């Protein structure tokens, strides 16, 4: 499921609040080279900060194991489904 | 903008007060704005001409919204007349 | 016909040798060379002299034989622009 | 008579007014090429933001990308298949698109280049943003010189222009403005803009072009407008050689006329760079100072402007006018000498900023400028 | 006070665009140095030959 | 040109991010109004 | 007087790329056919 | 039949929505110019060279606003208002335009026939008198 | 309470239709995970497209429930006729329909000296030189930034890395645009596929090919700089010398003798 978005898996995380950091952005992953270590954002993005980041990849196998381990019942979806559908206008 | 983060005044070169750098180069630009009781005071009248200040611009926002959305009915219904105008005269 | 095309030129040319004196090369243009001094090579830049007396003593040194006439319309143009354009045929309307 | 000669003024700049300009560049805009033997050059822009980078103009001005326009954004004129046609054509498949290219004029005289779609999103997006910067008040001069191909109509690309983000600019400006004065100086005639603009009022297509034996064929002084757009399509049709004085002795009483009267909240100014001496089309003599001082009078007045690109069929002329009018923008003069730059070698063997006129047959004689001054007048004074 | 996650995970993406577009721009710059190095160079080198040879 | 572009990215930046906070304020207050408007409208009936 | 075109890669330079490439990652050598479409 | 009667309908409902408008306008034009002179007067340049000063214009523009927020909720009032009934205008008109060219029906049909005995009976008014 | 009716028909249909629990489960997750506020509805559309695609109607129903002849104005314009005046435009706001114009169309009413033709053949040779040496050096700029993250990267990553389409850069074409050139334009398929799959294996060899060609390519250029320096020493002010070239021919045709003669007779006419 690395095929989506930052924002779907941000938005994810969120909602199921999970305990893992944002995915570094792919801008953000290419920055990480030798002179790129010496910027303000990999400088403070790598040791000792409470908000490191981690590539996409990883983030993107531990949301495809938790949505596949996290089953579902048709009975208590597909009505609220329904109800969403028909709710987007307001 | 003046009381929060952003800068509204334009900033230049002279304005971000980068440091030189000889080949400091990626350091952050230092940057000062247009401008115990009585700092106290004076942190309390900021505080509350912010605050007043976004209930303000959320007001007037809203309110031009909403002009923006009767505009667009307005026009709706006389692009309506005018085509069926232009019908009937093409009729004959 | 020849008093109207000299004074054509003769009313501006007040103007034009300021322009020439004031005239000034920038410092990174000779590096590349592109600036041909084939006009300062025979002499025909105007600078440090007055355009009138100049253009008149090529239409003389044109007449009896002593410049191409092929070089006489840059050496009149790069220094006066082309509002001297009219007065290339000066040899021949003096012959007629 | 309403036309009347006068002596060329020195430029001259309030310094007492402030003004905020915003410079729009996508770096990536100057890489596509029409092909071999094709007038158009995108590269103008891109010598021309050099020219502004090296001049140390940068100092005294704001410049920032503006973010490609979307597709939706960019069908807010143009037809559903058109953009979608424009999208799906490659320089390598148009055996199978030969009927639709055909439809919809293009390959012969605009041929299909890839990054085509890049460069029309780029510049739709550069007039969009400008627009949405000059709605929000931030900035008094959005600067997009990527754009202004006007010669787009709705549903064909003619005129080398694909899509005609001036179109796009102005109606975003529209959301906020009731009457915006659009004013050409490309020697052609503005058709796209004019067609797609001709049955309204709140816009004011002025223009200032060349009529004769052209591709456009329009820009009458008949035509006027149909429905409420009637008498609000000012055209000032002009031929060979018009040089600077007589230039703005046309531009500066109509531009007066139209501000008095008409009285618009913004302006968007098109600076097409092929209205001058030595273009490769273009049979006008204009040099850069006239070229400039249309915009310093179109400045002076103190509204909100939107400054947009266009036309321009020469690189080193159009790029020297373009950064002149950018330093003018700012109150500032800016000197004739050239700093160096990786284009340097471009620019003739002058090296000066400055483009000259040339010998041509004014043809523009005394009296069309006053019938034509008077006809614009009296259609004019109906607004 | 900027301190809303999804505001603050913004800041973050635009910085690091910030910083990447920082990274790029002293790359090419070194790169074109040593371009504009490696041709100047050539050129002493190809006058000196040209010297030697007349 | 090195110096050109540096200020150039830092005022792109400092530009996309005022755009950016003004935005999530407008939606977070179009938000609010819409609630508001809903809420109203809900009772009527 | 008129410059020549400029030159792309002699092909017996994109032919060892491609074969280089293409052993390096694994993949069969260049196939003896040509796409044209 | 019936675009007739919205496109009568929407000046009216606009009007009287934007003559209430006018009075809010009326009630707090005299204090726009004193905010945008004290805001200009704030953000000059040679101002911050007494503490005071500027406490005192911070007060000044406090006060201001205080009395502005009321003028403001009114308009959102107002507007809300606009925009709910020009909906339901707007509704009305998008229906009625949509069922006129659907067709290039007896219920319809029926007041045809209702509104002919008013005209029968309004005719014979004078007739008979 | 009848429309209900039918998306449950239509659910029915999709389980009977997929025939595998697995796959049906995994569709209603999917859709869960829309109602959760979390999938974007064209993100969901088109993560369904994979299941519902070889259905043309149950995929619609999902979709939809998630110039002489004519009058001229004047000589300039034209009336478009009915038939083409309603045509596709998806992108229209409220007033992009009111100010735009639809139904007229614009419509035409229908000397260079071979000095300028140089001149403007120089500029053309020019700026294709310019143009290719520039496309170039934008694309080593971004692949120097690619190597550079490359060069500092574990080889256990090389393998499974890929680069999306865009490379990180704005433009999704003008890295195209040098590989087909450099690669004549026919085996650059490959190379821009492998560059797309295998960024770790192709960049550093198509960083370092293209820096090579922009070196040979500005060498060239400094030895074509010095000729056409030449030729436009020669041809830049002459160009503008329009009427100059025909002066000649102009001063011996306005004083020929006939002419003397014509220009007093037709002179004396236009008096009486
Ligand atoms: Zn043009």
């Amino acid at each position: 499921f690395e095929e989506y978005t930052d924002a779907f898996l941000r938005r994810y995380k969120d909602h199921f609040q999970l305990d893992v950091p944002d995915n570094l952005t792919l801008q953000g992953y290419l920055l990480g080279s030798k002179l790129g270590a010496k910027t303000y954002s990999y400088k403070r993005n790598t040791q000792g900060q409470h908000d490191k980041r981690i590539h996409k990849r990883d983030l993107a196998n531990v949301v495809r194991r938790h949505f596949d381990e996290h089953s579902i019942k048709e009975t208590d979806c597909i009505p609220q489904f329904i109800y969403k559908v028909k709710n987007q206008k307001k | 903008e003046v009381f929060l983060g952003d800068h509204p005044e334009p900033i230049y070169e002279s304005n971000l007060n980068l440091p030189s750098y000889n080949h400091p180069f990626f350091a952050l630009p230092r940057l000062e704005q247009s401008n115990a009781a009585e700092q106290q005071q004076l942190n309390e009248e900021i505080e509350s001409a912010r605050q007043l200040s976004q209930i303000a611009l959320q007001r007037n926002k809203e309110f031009i919204r909403n002009l923006q959305k009767i505009r667009k009915s307005v026009i709706k219904a006389n692009r309506i007349r005018g085509r069926i105008l232009n019908w009937s005269r093409e009729y004959l | 016909t020849i008093y109207e095309r000299l004074l054509e030129i003769k009313q501006m040319n007040e103007r034009v040798t300021k322009e020439i004196n004031t005239r000034s090369t920038v410092t990174f243009a000779k590096d590349l060379d592109l600036l041909s001094s084939q006009l300062s090579e025979m002499g025909l830049d105007f600078v440090g002299e007055d355009a009138y007396k100049q253009v008149l003593r090529l239409s003389r040194r044109l007449i009896n034989g002593d410049l191409e006439h092929q070089w006489f319309e840059e050496s009149l143009r790069q220094a006066y622009n082309n509002k001297a354009f009219k007065l290339y045929t000066i040899d021949k309307v003096t012959q007629s | 008579m309403v036309y009347e000669a006068t002596p060329f003024d020195p430029i001259t700049v309030k310094p007492s007014d402030k003004r905020r300009v915003a410079y729009f560049y996508d770096a990536d805009v100057g890489n596509y090429a029409y092909g071999a033997g094709h007038p158009m050059k995108p590269h103008r822009i891109r010598m021309a933001h050099s020219l502004i980078m090296n001049y140390g103009l940068y100092k005294k001005m704001e410049i920032y990308r503006a973010k490609p326009a979307t597709k939706q954004e960019m069908c807010q004129f143009h037809t559903d298949e058109y953009i979608d046609f424009l999208s799906r054509v490659t320089p390598d498949n148009l055996e199978m698109f030969k009927r639709e290219s055909v439809k919809f004029n293009v390959g012969d005289d605009c041929p299909v280049f890839d990054g085509l779609y890049e460069y029309c999103s780029i510049s739709g997006g550069g007039s969009m943003e400008g627009a949405a910067r000059l709605n929000r008040g931030k900035c008094d001069v959005a600067v997009n010189y990527a754009g202004g191909l006007h010669h787009a109509k709705k549903s064909e690309a003619s005129g080398f222009c694909y899509l005609n983000d001036i179109v796009l600019g102005i109606i975003e400006l529209l959301r906020y403005h009731p009457r915006v004065l659009y004013i050409d100086i490309d020697v052609h005639h503005g058709d796209g803009v004019e067609e797609a603009f001709y049955t309204t009022d709140r816009v004011m297509t002025c223009s200032f072009h060349k009529y004769g034996e052209f591709f456009p064929g329009t820009g009458e002084l008949r035509d006027i407008g149909v429905g409420a757009g009637k008498n609000y399509a000012v055209n000032v049709p002009l031929r060979d050689g018009i040089d600077d004085a007589t230039y703005r002795s046309v531009f500066e009483p109509v531009i007066k006329k139209i501000m008095e009267w008409y009285q618009p909240s913004a302006v968007v100014l098109q600076c097409g760079g092929d209205s001058l001496s030595g273009d490769r089309l273009g049979c006008f003599n204009l040099s850069m100072e006239g070229h400039a001082n249309c915009v310093n009078y179109v400045k002076s007045f103190g509204i909100p402007m939107m400054v947009v690109g266009g036309g321009g069929y020469t690189m080193r002329n159009v790029a020297r006018t373009w950064c002149f009018e950018t330093g003018l923008l700012n109150n500032v003069v800016l000197d004739k000498d050239l700093p160096y730059n990786e284009y340097y070698e471009y620019y003739g063997p002058d090296y000066k900023l400055s483009v000259r006129p040339s010998n041509m047959f004014n043809v523009n004689t005394p009296e069309y400028l006053d019938k034509v001054m008077t006809n614009i007048f009296a259609n004019l004074e109906n607004t | 006070q900027g301190d809303n996650g999804q505001y603050a995970r913004q800041v973050r993406d635009l910085e690091e665009e910030r910083d990447l577009e920082l990274v790029r721009l002293r790359l090419f710059e070194e790169y074109r140095v040593s371009r504009s190095g490696i041709e100047f160079q050539e050129d002493i080198e190809k006058a000196k030959a040209e010297h030697e040879k007349l | 040109e090195t110096i050109a572009t540096r200020t150039f990215i830092h005022q792109d930046f400092h530009k996309k991010v005022t755009d950016l906070r003004a935005r999530l304020l407008n939606r977070t207050t179009q938000t609010w109004y819409d609630i508001n408007k809903e809420r109203r409208d809900m009772d009527i009936v | 007087k008129t410059a020549p075109p400029l030159q792309s890669l002699k092909p017996d330079e994109v032919t060892e790329d491609i074969s280089l490439i293409r052993e390096l990652t694994g993949q069969p050598p260049a196939p003896f056919r040509l796409r044209s479409d | 039949n019936d675009i007739t009667d919205v496109l009568e309908e929407f000046p009216l409902a606009t009007s009287r929505y934007l003559t209430l408008l006018h009075e809010i306008d009326a009630k707090c034009v005299h204090s726009m110019p004193n905010l945008n002179e004290r805001i200009d007067k704030f953000l000059k340049k040679d101002f911050n060279k007494d503490h005071q000063t500027q406490v005192r214009l911070l007060n000044n523009i406090n006060k201001i606003y205080e009395e502005l927020m009321p003028s403001l909720e009114e308009k959102m009032h107002v507007s809300s208002i606009m925009l709910d009934n020009l909906d339901r205008l707007t509704s009305r008109l998008e229906l009625a335009y949509e069922v006129a060219i659907k067709n290039t029906p007896a219920m319809h049909l029926h007041h045809e026939l209702m509104e002919k005995i008013e005209s029968k009976s309004n005719s014979k008014s004078s007739q008979a008198l | 309470n009848i429309s209900l009716n039918e998306e449950v028909t239509f659910f029915e249909k999709a389980k009977r239709y997929i025939g595998n629990k697995h796959l049906y489960t995994e569709f209603l997750k999917i859709l869960n995970l829309y109602s959760q506020d979390i999938l974007d509805l064209d993100d969901l559309v088109e993560k369904v497209d994979f299941y519902l695609g070889s259905n043309k109607e149950l995929f619609t129903w999902f979709k939809n429930f998630v110039l002489d002849l004519c009058e001229a104005f004047g000589p300039s314009y034209k009336r478009l006729p009915k038939s083409d005046t309603f045509m596709p435009c998806s992108g229209r706001d409220d007033m992009c329909w009111e100010v735009l114009n639809d139904e007229w169309v614009g419509h035409p009413v229908w000397r260079k000296n071979q000095y300028e033709e140089t001149l403007f053949k120089i500029e053309e040779e020019r700026h294709e030189y310019d143009f290719y040496i520039e496309s170039n050096l934008r694309t080593i700029q971004c692949l120097e930034t690619i190597v550079n993250k490359i060069e500092n990267m574990t080889e256990n990553e090389k393998a499974n890395f890929k680069l999306p389409p865009g490379l990180g850069h704005t433009s999704m074409t003008i890295y195209k645009k040098v590989i087909r050139k450099v690669y004549d334009k026919e085996r650059g398929f490959e190379i821009i596929d492998a560059l797309h799959e295998h960024p770790a294996v192709t960049a550093p060899v198509v960083l370092k090919r293209l820096k090579q060609k922009d070196e040979e390519w500005r060498r060239a250029q400094r030895e074509w700089n010095k000729v056409w320096r030449e030729l436009e020493q020669k041809v830049f002010f002459k160009s503008l010398d329009h009427l100059g070239l025909t002066f000649k021919q102009a001063d011996k045709k306005l004083l020929t003798t006939k002419q003397l003669i014509s220009e007093i007779s037709s002179i004396k006419v236009d008096q009486t």
